[PDB]
Order: structure tokens, then C-alpha cells, then sequence
């Protein structure tokens, strides 16, 4: 018994994408000299940390 | 015509904020306290009118 049996496949691609972002931040603040400020502008999320 | 093979998507957004305070030496007899006293005054109207 002498032959072959194959065979080809093929995929068609087209994609194309693009993508721009922009951001400024602006904060100011106001402290003493010799003293400290602190500002925080966002959120919290909960995490999990135990000994 | 191109939009009919295109998709587009887009955020924008802003925040503004600001913080501020107002220290002033008083006693019981000052305006600022007044105020708040004239206030509570008035809460109290408006609840018994209700």
C-alpha cells in the first residue's frame, strides 16, 4: 500500500486599530514652612494582608 | 461614507476641586456663632410647621 493524503489550510487577516490618550493633572497646595501637606484625589480599594 | 467601515470609541471627562478654610477668634457673642444659633432656631420652625 503506497500513497498520500495532505492538505493545506489558511487564515485571512485584516485588522488595524489605533488609539491616543491625553491627561494632565493640576494639583496645588499650601503648607508652612518647616511643616507638611498631605492630598490625596481618588479612591480606596480593599486588599487582603494578613500575617 | 468611511464610517460604515469603522468604529469609534471616546471618553473625556474633567474634575474640578477645591478646598478652603477660614480661621476667626470669637466668643459666644460673635456672629459666627449667632448665625449657626439663628439657624438652629429656624430648623426647629420648620420642623414644628410640618
Amino acid at each position: 500500500n503506497f500513497g498520500i493524503i495532505t492538505g493545506v489550510l489558511s487564515t485571512i487577516n485584516f485588522a488595524l486599530s489605533n488609539g491616543d490618550a491625553y491627561l494632565i493633572a493640576n494639583p496645588q497646595l499650601s503648607a508652612r514652612s518647616g511643616g507638611r501637606t498631605d492630598f490625596l484625589a481618588g479612591g480606596q480599594v480593599p486588599i487582603l494582608q494578613a500575617l | 461614507l468611511g464610517n460604515l467601515f469603522k468604529s469609534t470609541n471616546f471618553q473625556s471627562g474633567n474634575t474640578d476641586l477645591v478646598i478652603l478654610v477660614t480661621p476667626r477668634v470669637v466668643s459666644a457673642a460673635s456672629l459666627e456663632n449667632i448665625r449657626q444659633v439663628s439657624q438652629a432656631v429656624e430648623m426647629k420652625d420648620e420642623y414644628r410647621n410640618t
